[PDB]
């Protein structure tokens, strides 16, 4: 009788619009409809849970190569969609032969910008978006060949030549500003060993304007809490190892609020809509607090599991986010993609695997074959590419030094 | 000119007025990866737009190139900084620029380009005149819409236009009072202006939140927003409000009233009140309701909340 979603007494969890329809609440009760549905089929006239592992693996194997003209609105996106497909085939374990983790390289050597960076492309400008992707994929791969590809020295005059004067920095020259770009900044800079004394001046205190009354990260100070913000938030300040910065108490009152009592994903937002990607956005959040409450002493932690509930997250992906064609979907009735692939899938992954200080325990739902590989939650690439990465570039001298 | 759904569209490869330009095929190398099978249409517009940025062409014809482009593809930030470039160097008509970027923002209208391009024409004619019309025509359509709202904070800010912003929020939590983004925008409004310590603004404030509360006890937004606004001081400073929340429960009683009320417990305990060790327990007697029976999605939040108070207040 063992799953949470089919439990005769989750018909409570529905909605109460409390007799008042809006908008958001109409909205709401359609999604709760549908997600009905696909839970009372899992039960008819009992089966288990599967992760389609060949089925994604095809999907991915072929669009790592090529892709239709559908694809022609990506083609300032690269290098992240290479992020996107590298880090779906290592979750789902499935080693890149030498002559692709080859072609990877020489590819985004031609993306790389002669003034530092990489851009969408071959020839286009640099952007802090598929610079990030580039040099995660080029640590996905592990290999000098790889880590070579990157020029550190333009790299770093790229990065001081996108910093404001209030501690953000642009996505790209005469480009925006939001807390992403600091986030892309801090990840770049801190894998490749470029940081620098004055680099992050002020971009701490930055992040910090940017949480708001309800405990989340906008994209700038003033705005709505959002997922994808507030991970990028978080993030970038335990990379600076700053989280001390932000009021966490609140930022977990937020986050722990954002999986929804029905369906059992995360929603990005307040009042907004379960979405499969925010399965890494919000619930990568809570290893990033648990190691933050936990460097202040917090004794009252667990040291099983993470502050969410890891079934009903991992019920909603294997149930409602996977495409019977291979690949992986926001939620049901919508049509797959790359980025909700790699998304659901590292949300699936941080769902199965706790692990602080030397405690470690697993929770897989459906068949034991469902395990993923870990992923690092700061950087969304695996643990070890992290740690190797980081040794590497480590016995090189930050640049402008010695 | 030449729209690319005319009956009549031509390539550019075919239009003699062309013809001096050689086209610059993109250079993927000799085995690519993520490689897009571009339409033919796509192929040559960015074979010509290869070539015109190449030579840095700030023409007439390389102008009117960049708007097919971005029509193609509206996420090439390259081909939207060169269109900025030509727009300083050609010196075309800002205000007929504003026409443009204004239709392809309601067709497109959760691009992030097309919004940091209005956004530069707007600091380049130091003009907000539209900004809020328009803003409140594309919000008419995405009440919600992330960069619309990001553009209404940067245009009242920036031109200091705060004085109807009030009213626009209470227009909107009328039409939907779970808007979370316009119970955003009712707080940024407010702490700019007066500021939450006018206690007659807070408590204005606080009314109308309950008042919300109860026509519908399990919007969210507003519990955040009442908790947003007390929270700064305190809310063992707020002694009738333990009791007027006791008040609402049975009848308008959602799991977000209980949370609150352990909010409440947590800071008289805090703030070292008359019965630490019995209020300690309708605490806890709440945490193990939320984690157990009345939000159970929660569950492993409201047990460390649970273990949080004991290991803090005991002996
Ligand atoms: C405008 C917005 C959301 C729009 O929400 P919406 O209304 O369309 O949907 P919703 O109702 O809010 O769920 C902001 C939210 C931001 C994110 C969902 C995404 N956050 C990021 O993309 C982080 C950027 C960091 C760049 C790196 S590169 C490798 C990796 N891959 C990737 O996609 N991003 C990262
Ligand atoms: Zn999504």
């Amino acid at each position: 009788e063992p799953l949470y979603s089919l439990r005769p007494e989750h018909a409570r969890e529905r909605l109460q619009d409390d007799s008042v329809e809006t908008v958001t609440s109409i909205e709401q009760a359609k999604v709760e409809e549908k997600i009905q549905e696909v839970f009372s089929s899992y039960k008819f006239n009992v089966p288990r849970l599967v992760l389609q592992r060949e089925k994604h693996f095809h999907y991915l194997k072929r669009g790592l190569r090529q892709l239709t003209d559908a694809y022609e609105c990506l083609d300032a996106s690269r290098p992240t969609l290479c992020y996107w497909i590298l880090h779906s085939l290592e979750l789902l374990d499935e080693p890149i032969p030498q002559i692709v983790a080859t072609d990877v390289c020489q590819f985004l050597e031609l993306c790389q910008s002669p003034d530092g960076g990489f851009g969408g492309g071959p020839g286009q400008y640099p952007h802090l978006a598929p610079t990030t992707a580039a040099v995660n994929a080029l640590c996905i791969i592990g290999t000098e060949e790889a880590y070579n590809v990157i020029n550190r020295e333009k790299l770093l005059q790229y990065l001081y030549s996108l910093k404001q004067p209030d501690g953000s920095f642009l996505m790209h020259v005469g480009g925006e500003v939001d807390v992403r770009s600091a986030y892309c900044a801090a990840s770049v800079a801190s894998l490749t060993n470029i940081i620098t004394p004055d680099l992050f001046e002020g971009t701490a205190e930055w992040i910090a304007r940017c949480q708001n009354w309800e405990g989340g990260i906008g994209g700038v100070p003033g705005m709505e809490a959002h997922g994808g913000y507030t991970f990028c938030g978080l993030a970038a300040l335990v990379i600076l190892k700053k989280e001390r910065s932000l009021n966490l108490k609140s930022l977990l009152q937020w986050v722990t609020s954002r999986q929804m009592r029905f369906e059992g994903g995360f929603q990005g937002r307040c009042n907004k809509l379960v979405d499969g990607c925010y399965s890494f956005w919000q619930a990568g959040l809570l290893p990033l607090l648990h190691r933050a409450l936990h460097a202040q002493g917090d004794p009252a932690l667990s040291m099983s599991h993470w502050m969410f509930h890891q079934q009903a997250l991992q019920e909603y992906i294997l149930m409602c986010c996977q495409c019977p064609a291979g690949g992986l979907l926001d939620k049901p009735g919508k049509s797959r993609d790359f980025y909700h692939t790699c998304y659901c899938l590292s949300g699936l992954s941080i769902a199965q695997h706790f692990g602080s200080g030397a405690m470690l325990h697993d929770v897989v739902m459906g068949v034991p074959e469902n395990v993923l590989q870990p992923t690092h939650p700061v950087y969304n690439i695996g643990p070890d590419k992290v740690i190797q990465a980081t040794t590497h570039f480590l016995q090189k001298p930050v640049p402008g030094f010695e | 000119f030449l729209s690319l759904d005319s009956p009549t569209y031509v390539l550019y490869r075919d239009r003699a007025e062309w013809a001096d330009i050689d086209p610059v095929p993109q250079n993927d190398g000799p085995s690519p990866v993520v490689q897009i099978i571009y339409s033919e249409k796509f192929r040559d517009v960015y074979d010509y737009f290869r070539a015109v940025l190449q030579r840095d062409e700030r023409s007439e014809r390389a102008f009117k190139l960049t708007r097919d482009a971005i029509e193609l593809n509206a996420a090439n930030y390259t081909v939207w900084h060169f269109r900025r470039v030509l727009l300083r160097s050609l010196q075309k008509d800002l205000q007929e620029e504003m026409n443009y970027i204004i239709a392809i923002i309601e067709e497109q209208p959760k691009n992030y380009q097309v919004w940091h391009h209005r956004r530069v024409l707007v600091e380049w004619l130091k003009d907000p005149s539209q900004e809020l019309e328009f803003i409140a025509d594309i919000l008419n359509q995405d009440a919600k819409n992330y960069h619309a709202w990001q553009h209404r904070q940067w245009v009242i800010q920036e031109f200091r236009l705060w004085d109807n912003e009030l009213q626009y929020v209470d227009q909107l939590l009328k039409e939907d009072v779970r808007n979370n983004s316009v119970w955003n925008q009712r707080h940024f409004v407010i702490s700019n202006t007066t500021g939450y310590s006018d206690r007659a603004v807070l408590e204005r404030e606080v009314q109308y939140t309950l008042e919300m509360i109860k026509l519908v006890p399990h919007n969210e937004s507003a519990w955040n927003y009442l908790k947003g606004i007390l929270q700064d001081r305190g809310l063992s400073r707020y002694p009738n409000l333990l009791n007027q929340l006791l008040d609402l429960q049975p009848s308008h009683s959602s799991p977000y009233l209980i949370a609150f009320l352990v909010d409440i417990y947590e800071d008289m305990l805090e703030n070292q009140c008359d019965n630490k060790e019995d209020i300690l327990n309708k605490a806890l007697e709440l945490c193990e309701i939320l984690a157990k029976e009345k939000d159970t999605i929660r569950k492993e939040y409201w047990r460390y909340i649970g273990r949080s108070l004991q290991s803090k207040h005991s002996r």
